[PDB]
């Protein structure tokens, strides 16, 4: 193989990254924060359920 | 015979990296003449020759004298008609297999 | 006469296993007889952990070796099937003739690497 | 030292409240703040699961005995326990809790993204919790409730398959990390991983004998590591790092033998440990290719990342900055007392290691000998396994000589790969050509002629 | 050195060095020859032997 | 040495101005902080812009690495055959046949010691004597694997003599 | 700026002598288990039949290079030489003949021919064509200018060690341009694209043919300056 | 770090140095002993240990563990 | 950066400006007939070794002349085959250090003999090849200053301090 | 380069430094001759649409050359 | 000195790429030889992170890589900030940048918010 796609710094980043595992639990963990902290127990539950 | 040590394991070795550091200085360079071929050849006669020498003067001089005393006190122990016996052709190893060794604790 | 039976071929009882102390791993397998004599030479002679790695013949307890080594080489040959592996790894045509073991040479497949 | 079921929920708590308040060394930093805080939670996480297995198990039969449990374990096999519309067994509900809470504690997928991040503790505390404690927690909490585990169908199917991906994926990720904490970080992820996997093979000997060696190992690595980021001023990054192997030769030459015996590398109590691991496996597993393949893969990648950092740090360009070298380089410093590291920090290491070496060769003498010293290790299920490790075929041999040769295979390509143009990088091909030739020649005479 | 099963796996089991006792020289004649060929016949059949009983030796623990 | 450096200076810890409203629409949402306040959570791969496409990104560069994964796994497959590996066969009652005895002891069926009349099934944690899952079909394997390996033993000692009979009957057949 | 001398118990020069192991130093004196000293010292090497096997041995005096200028032996009758490997074509030489050994010599001395070549496949593929084979299949060993036919006669090496030599149709030269073959030889560019001049890279476009020169080569200015060559 | 002054009025730890640090280990390691001494004393009175290499239990002993006769 | 041959020519009166004191005779034959010489090519033993076995491009120079006509170099160095002149560009010349020429050798040589002149080694990046003098030789005076010889006319900065990196 | 060796017939650096020798190296796999570099028939338009001069002519020329072998060959029929 | 908040503040991937290229989320707000100052310095510097310090290095094509850069970054100054070209150069050097977006960077301690900066807690003679 002349060209190999593993030798890009691209693959480079995302192997090093973890597989981007970390950015994906996080945003999942944010986007939890943001709709039930905030917006679901403290506005929808006490601002206005409460 | 005592079991093979670091020299002899060591010599072997040496014996097999000198024949393939002189096989890759020949082939690298080209180099196989008649002479270079009946140097090879003598080189592993000579070796091999060295390496039956080591083991035949690590078992002569070990065992021997070991040998020579062990049998010495097997001789008091058992005796010289008996160890002939042994050694005649007509014995039987079934028998010899069913033997009792008298200096054998058990 | 049995491989796993010790010298004297007596049989250890449950008080006397527990008393020696022997692994449950050795109590699982069926050479409890004659572990128990090179055990108790063992603990009888004590030997330093670079001493018993580094000794060949086990230094004194030597019978005892030799007898557990006959009935470990049984236990471990008999659990891993190994010596009918071996024997159709030798040659699986003469295996397959034979019929020697018709389960194990049914699934014998020796592999294109492994010399095809 | 847990002797009772209460007992093992305070040291956990007082393992995550020591982790929690440990990684906050720079408390006047918030940065490390919010590694500390996701940290927390998953040790919270982790008590949660283990307070919810305990309360099960005391419900079942009230008795806070560790040792009774383990032999009462086998009495209530065959009962269920209503949760919700389900009805799942109640050995299942257990196994599953205490292995979620090992997941959280021992890092697993999905449970080691803390393991990471918490490289901001200094480099004696990152030492401690990475070796072992924070990560041999979930290790021992599975081998003191061995019985348990052994009747767990949960735990049959969980622990192979998420043990071999956890030890690909640390192993790969140690292969792409420059910073010398994520580096070791990802290795250590990768040893845990395959420790679950040792775990799952049924043979606790070689469970105990890894979790030593690479707990001795890992130990050593991350003192140098830390050593060199010392010498670097608190950068733990190996780009930015090399030729430090003339300023530090005490720390260059401990960092060799630690790479060597900690990367699983042939001929040593790593190449012990991952042969009685491939040794262990069962074909029995519905996943077996992926398993099989992470399992390779995983074993395969620390020797590279062991390399890399080695050459980066010690025998690579003088990437650092000049500053880092320059600054000891001056003539004035030159005395008796000359030094890039601390006198006692060498010794330390030095005892430490031939300590290690020491217990790690009574081990092997007690365990990976022909007669088992080792005592009773309270378990009713005994392989069948420990019969290859006495006598095994010729298939398992081809197999371990395909593992070591895949390994020989990385070991020439790291030795002479170009990735960069030099000025011996003809003379590189023509020593890897000579090498060649020599090898097969060696392997022509030594086997054959003589 | 003490464990080269690992070298016996990648590279094989290569030549060990010449291990012998070379004592049946410690007598002279015929019978030595017949004792030499006595011992190759007690070699073959002690192989013999131990394969029988490997193979029969499997049904003693029941 | 050689320069008398001063105390260290007060900008090593800078107060921070906020010129932001921080809206109580983000509680908690950035750790508060005299020096250099940060956000709650860090995103350094900030290179993929969201979750859906992180994903996306993750999923297509792990592909490589899953076929890496699929060639080992065929190189070993296609140059190896299926091992014999299973629990002791030495042991029949130990982890085995435990199971079995419980199974068939069901003494969480039986009467209370009092008269009670209350049996382990009136429990939320209710004893089942019929359950056939779970480990059960692992165990059921694992027996079966022990059988196959008893029996193979068996043959081929079956087959050893067998041989040597047929030897020692050709040897006589010669006469 | 050393202050060694104003303390006394300060480690001295001569101290730091094991350094010299692993620290290259200027020779300040020759060990008594030098090799030199021993070469120097023993008698044995004194004999002329030891000086007569040294100056007949190894390397030939013939084959040293004396001159800043070299030309190599004429391929044709016409032709004019232009490059020309040194040492770069040497080794690759040697490389590509070790498969005239190997090959064999594994056939018959490995037990599982099988297993190497299940092993090898994916070396050659991922690791060593990309690295050592295609390398040499680009190299160009020796290039010269034949002018009765107007075209380049050059040698290159072939995957058993062998030499094959070729014209090709000046007209039929273009320019490589590093960045338009960049990319799609990238692992090849990488691992092995060392050994090459990117900035200098030939193509035949009657078939596509790739030619590059060592960046050791040795170019003749006579053939450069020549009508055909511009 | 290169040290800096810190507030006297501070009840800081950082960096703090004490001459007199040889009599006040040696009191908080003394007392110390003592007590744990006192703890060992305490812990072993009530231990459990697994029985000696060589004894077995005989089972009509009421060291043998007991069933709740109904 | 290019390696364009050039063909060049001898000045036919070239200066003898160096010549190695105890390195005179005709040849290997003259050499051996002096003891000195001998222990001398005894100790270079290693340095032809090092050439050979460890490939390292080296020459241990004995005499030089130099043709300012022509502006080439005409030493003649000498080794474990015999004597060997050698003709090389006036540009092609460079200085280098002990320690360069040392780590050249990715190998380790042996023990270095105290025949060499450590700071005085000059590499034929045309040839890519160091060269090493005799300590004891006697070097002249007005043939090293002859006007071709000066800095201004061979030193140029790239050649001297970028053209051998060893990374 | 070589050991017990003799170098007799390699060729000397000093005769190979000298422009204008007589040194002729003759190589394995040499073609010297373009005769069948253009020989081509059926071709899908005319050779000259196909070919150059140079190509056409060399091509034409070894036609000429294997009638004129194949006629003298015919001699003898 | 900058503040290395890139990974600190949820900041967006085009106010990362703000921040790496000219140092403000708000690069309009800078003139025309500053932007192109501040691109050429962040280019060198990024270029130097990944070519003169890394994994392994190469001196001469870090240096030729450097001449193109310079080059590119000559034409650009000496075009105009309402041309065609310029941009497509500022858009070249851009995505040359975020190519080499390395998550993973090395942050000097000189930087305001840096790893380990927030390490002690200076005491003011108040
Ligand atoms: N209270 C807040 N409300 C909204 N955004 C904020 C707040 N505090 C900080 N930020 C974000 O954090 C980043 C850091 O801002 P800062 O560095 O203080 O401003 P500047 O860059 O002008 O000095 C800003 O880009 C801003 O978007």
């Amino acid at each position: 193989m002349l060209k190999n796609k593993l030798i890009k710094f691209k693959f480079f980043r995302f192997v090093q990254s973890g597989f981007y595992v970390d950015f994906i639990f996080k945003k999942f963990s944010e986007m939890f924060i943001r709709n039930i902290f905030i917006y679901s127990s403290i506005f929808f539950g006490e601002k206005f359920m409460i | 015979p005592l079991p093979l040590g670091i020299l002899t394991y060591g010599l072997k070795y040496a014996f097999a990296g000198v024949d393939a550091a002189l096989l890759t200085y020949f082939w690298r360079n080209w180099n196989f003449n008649v002479r270079t071929i009946g140097l090879l050849g003598g080189l592993v006669g000579i070796q091999m020759a060295t390496l039956h020498i080591p083991n035949l003067v690590n078992e002569v001089v070990i065992q021997t004298p070991r040998r020579r005393a062990l049998a010495k006190k097997y001789i008091s122990a058992y005796g010289p008609q008996f160890f002939h016996d042994i050694v005649n052709p007509k014995y039987d190893i079934e028998h010899l297999r069913h033997l009792q060794n008298k200096l054998n604790p058990y | 006469g049995a491989w796993n039976e010790n010298q004297q071929h007596y049989k250890y009882s449950k008080e006397e296993i527990e008393a020696y102390q022997v692994p449950m791993r050795i109590k699982a397998g069926p050479c409890v007889d004659t572990y128990i004599p090179l055990k108790k030479c063992f603990q009888e002679n004590p030997t330093s952990f670079a001493a018993k790695m580094l000794d060949g013949r086990k230094g004194k307890c030597a019978k005892e070796f030799k007898y557990y080594n006959t009935c470990l080489n049984h236990w471990q040959t008999y659990e891993n099937n190994s010596h009918v592996t071996n024997a159709y790894w030798a040659d699986t045509s003469k295996a397959n003739a034979d019929g020697i073991s018709n389960t194990y040479g049914g699934s014998f497949r020796k592999g294109l690497a492994w010399l095809n | 030292s847990s002797g009772n079921f209460i007992v093992l929920f305070l040291g956990w708590e007082l393992i995550g409240l020591t982790s929690f308040f440990l990684i906050n060394f720079w408390s006047t930093r918030v940065g490390t703040l919010k590694a500390a805080f996701k940290a927390f939670s998953f040790n919270k996480l982790s008590d949660l699961f283990l307070f919810f297995a305990i309360l099960i198990i005391f419900s079942t039969t009230y008795n806070l005995d560790i040792l009774s449990f383990n032999n009462q374990i086998y009495l209530y096999e065959s009962y269920n326990i209503d949760m919700f519309y389900w009805s799942i067994n109640l050995i299942e509900i257990i196994s599953f809790f205490f292995i979620s809470c090992a997941f959280i504690k021992s890092a697993q997928f999905g449970a080691h993204i803390w393991l990471p991040d918490s490289m901001e503790a200094p480099v004696p505390a990152s030492a401690l919790i990475h070796s072992a404690t924070l990560v041999s927690a979930g290790i021992y909490l599975l081998l003191r409730l061995s019985p348990l585990f052994e009747l767990s169908k949960y735990a049959y199917f969980i622990l192979p398959l998420i043990g071999s991906v956890t030890a690909f994926y640390g192993g790969l990720v140690s292969a792409f990390q420059s910073d010398t904490k994520k580096t070791l970080a990802y290795s250590t992820i990768s040893h845990c991983g395959f420790l679950m996997v040792s775990y799952s093979t049924g043979v606790l000997e070689f469970v105990i004998l890894y979790l030593y060696v690479h707990g001795f190992f890992k130990a050593a690595t991350f003192l140098c590591v830390g050593n060199v980021n010392r010498f670097n001023r608190n950068i733990q990054d190996f780009k930015r790092m090399g030729g430090f192997y003339k300023y530090l030769p005490f720390e260059c030459l401990a960092s060799f033998v630690c790479m060597i015996n900690l990367s699983g590398l042939p001929l040593t109590l790593g190449f012990y440990i991952k042969h009685l691991l491939f040794i262990g496996l069962v074909e029995s597993y519905t996943l077996y290719p992926l398993i099989f393949s992470s399992l390779i893969l995983g074993a395969i990648a620390g020797v590279f990342y062991s390399y890399r950092l080695f050459y980066s740090i010690f025998f690579d360009t003088k990437k650092g900055k000049k500053a880092i070298y320059l600054q000891a380089s001056r003539i004035i410093l030159n005395s008796k007392f000359y030094s890039n590291t601390s006198l006692a920090s060498n010794l330390s290491i030095t005892f430490l290691v031939l300590i290690s070496y020491t217990v790690i060769l009574y081990l092997y003498c007690t365990t990976l000998n022909n007669y088992y010293s080792l005592s009773d290790l309270k378990s009713i299920y005994i392989n069948n396994a420990y019969s290859y490790f006495y006598k095994p075929d010729y298939n398992f041999l081809n197999a371990v000589s395909i593992l070591n040769w895949f390994v020989i295979i990385l070991l020439i390509s790291v030795i002479y790969l170009n990735w960069r143009w030099s000025y011996y990088y003809t003379k590189s091909i023509d020593s890897l050509s000579k090498f060649i030739l020599f090898s097969f020649f060696f392997f022509i005479f030594s086997k054959y002629i003589l | 050195y003490l464990e080269p099963s690992y070298f016996h796996e990648t590279f094989g089991h290569m030549s060990q060095p010449p291990k012998y006792d070379l004592i049946d020289s410690n007598i002279n004649g015929v019978e030595k020859k017949l004792n030499k060929q006595i011992l190759h016949r007690e070699h073959n059949e002690h192989k013999l032997d131990g394969f029988v009983s490997m193979f029969k030796g499997s049904d003693v623990a029941k | 040495h050689g320069w008398d450096r001063p105390d260290v200076p007060l900008s090593f810890n800078p107060l921070y101005v906020h010129k932001r409203e921080l809206s109580i629409f983000d509680t908690n949402m950035w750790m508060y902080d005299q020096v250099y306040p940060e956000y709650v959570i860090s995103y350094n791969e900030i290179h993929l812009v969201d979750q859906w496409k992180g994903l996306k990104e993750s999923f297509s560069q792990s592909a490589y690495w899953w076929a890496m994964m699929a060639m080992v796994f065929g190189f070993y497959f296609i140059n190896t055959t299926p091992r014999q590996l299973g629990i002791d066969t030495n042991d029949l009652k130990g982890f085995l046949g435990e199971y079995y005895g419980q199974y068939k002891k069901r003494s969480g069926i039986r009467s209370n010691f009092l008269g009670l009349d209350v049996t382990g099934e009136n429990s939320i944690i209710q004893p089942n004597y019929d359950r056939k899952n779970g480990i059960r079909d692992v165990i059921d394997s694992l027996n079966a694997d022990a059988g196959k390996r008893k029996l193979i033993n068996l043959e081929a000692k079956n087959f050893i003599e067998r041989v040597e009979k047929e030897c020692e009957q050709r040897i006589l057949k010669k006469g | 700026g050393d202050i060694r001398h104003k303390f006394s118990n300060e480690i001295t020069d001569d101290d730091y002598d094991y350094q010299r192991a692993m620290h290259v130093k200027p020779p300040k004196e020759e060990s008594l288990f030098q090799l030199t000293n021993i070469l120097s010292s023993v008698p044995v090497f004194k004999t002329r039949f030891f000086l007569d096997f040294i100056a007949r041995n190894l390397d030939t005096n013939s084959a040293v290079s004396t001159s800043d200028f070299v030309a190599p032996p004429r391929v044709h009758e016409n032709s004019f030489f232009v490059y020309h490997s040194r040492e770069l074509g040497n080794v690759i030489r040697k490389y590509r003949s070790l498969e005239s050994i190997v090959l064999p010599g594994a056939l018959l001395t490995f037990t599982y021919p099988l297993f190497a070549a299940f092993v090898a496949i994916p070396s050659y593929y991922f690791m060593f064509n990309a690295k050592i084979y295609e390398m040499s299949r680009r190299f160009v060993v020796r290039m010269d200018v034949l002018p009765h036919l107007e075209m380049i006669s050059v040698q290159r090496i072939g995957a058993f060690g062998i030499l094959y030599t070729k014209l090709h149709r000046i007209q039929d030269l273009e320019y490589v341009p590093f960045d338009q073959v960049k990319e799609q030889e990238n692992y090849l560019w990488a691992i092995g694209g060392h050994g090459v001049d990117n900035q200098l890279i030939f193509k035949d476009r009657s078939t596509g043919e790739f030619f590059y020169f060592e960046r050791q080569g040795v170019w003749d200015a006579k053939g450069l300056n020549h009508p055909l060559l511009n | 770090f290169q040290k800096y002054p810190i507030p006297r009025y501070l009840h800081v730890g950082q960096w703090i140095v004490n001459k007199n640090w040889k009599w006040n280990t040696f009191h908080m390691f003394f007392p110390t002993a003592i007590l744990c001494f006192m703890v060992w004393r305490n812990s072993m009175i009530s231990t459990a240990k697994p029985p000696n290499y060589g004894e077995y239990v005989d089972p009509q002993s009421p060291v043998a563990p007991k069933a709740i006769k109904y | 950066y290019y390696n364009i041959m050039r063909q060049v020519s001898l000045d036919s009166n070239p200066i003898v400006l160096y010549q190695s004191s105890t390195f005179t005779g005709n040849g290997l034959q003259e050499f051996y007939e002096n003891a000195d010489a001998l222990t001398k090519y005894l100790k270079l033993v290693p340095f032809f070794l090092e050439k050979n076995l460890y490939d390292h491009p080296k020459q241990f120079v004995i005499k030089m002349e130099f043709h300012p006509q022509n502006k080439v170099l005409s030493l003649d160095c000498l080794t474990h085959q015999g004597v060997l002149k050698k003709t090389v560009n006036l540009e092609n010349l460079i200085p280098v250090p002990y320690e360069d020429y040392v780590q050249f050798c990715r190998r380790k040589l042996f023990n270095a003999p105290l025949f060499l002149d450590t700071e005085m080694i000059y590499f034929n990046t045309f040839q890519n090849e160091f060269y090493v003098f005799d300590k004891n030789a006697k070097w002249n005076e007005e043939g090293i200053n002859h006007p071709e010889l000066d800095i201004s006319k061979l030193y140029n900065e790239k050649a001297w301090f970028d053209s051998l990196r060893i990374i | 380069s070589g050991l017990l060796r003799n170098f007799e017939k390699l060729v000397c650096q000093s005769q190979l430094s000298k422009a204008g020798h007589k040194l002729l190296l003759r190589s394995p796999n040499s073609t010297l001759h373009p005769t069948a570099f253009y020989y081509k028939r059926n071709s899908s338009q005319r050779l000259a649409n196909e070919m150059d001069v140079f190509q056409l002519g060399l091509a034409a020329a070894a036609l000429t050359r294997q009638a004129n072998n194949y006629a003298q060959l015919l001699d003898q029929v | 000195m900058s503040k290395a908040y890139y990974f600190v503040k949820n900041f967006s991937w085009a106010e990362v790429s703000n921040l790496l290229c000219y140092g403000t989320k708000y690069p309009t707000v800078l003139n025309h030889q500053q932007k192109v100052t501040r691109l050429y310095r962040a280019t060198l510097r990024r270029v130097y992170a990944h070519q003169v310090e890394g994994y392994k290095t190469d001196f001469k094509q870090y240096n030729e890589n450097i001449t193109d850069i310079g080059k590119d970054f000559n034409k650009m100054l000496a075009l105009k900030p309402e041309s065609l070209e310029l941009q497509a150069y500022f858009k070249k050097y851009e995505d040359l940048q975020e190519e080499l977006f390395d998550p993973a960077m090395i942050i000097d301690e000189s930087r305001p918010y840096a790893a380990s900066s927030g390490r002690y807690y200076i005491f003011d003679d108040y």
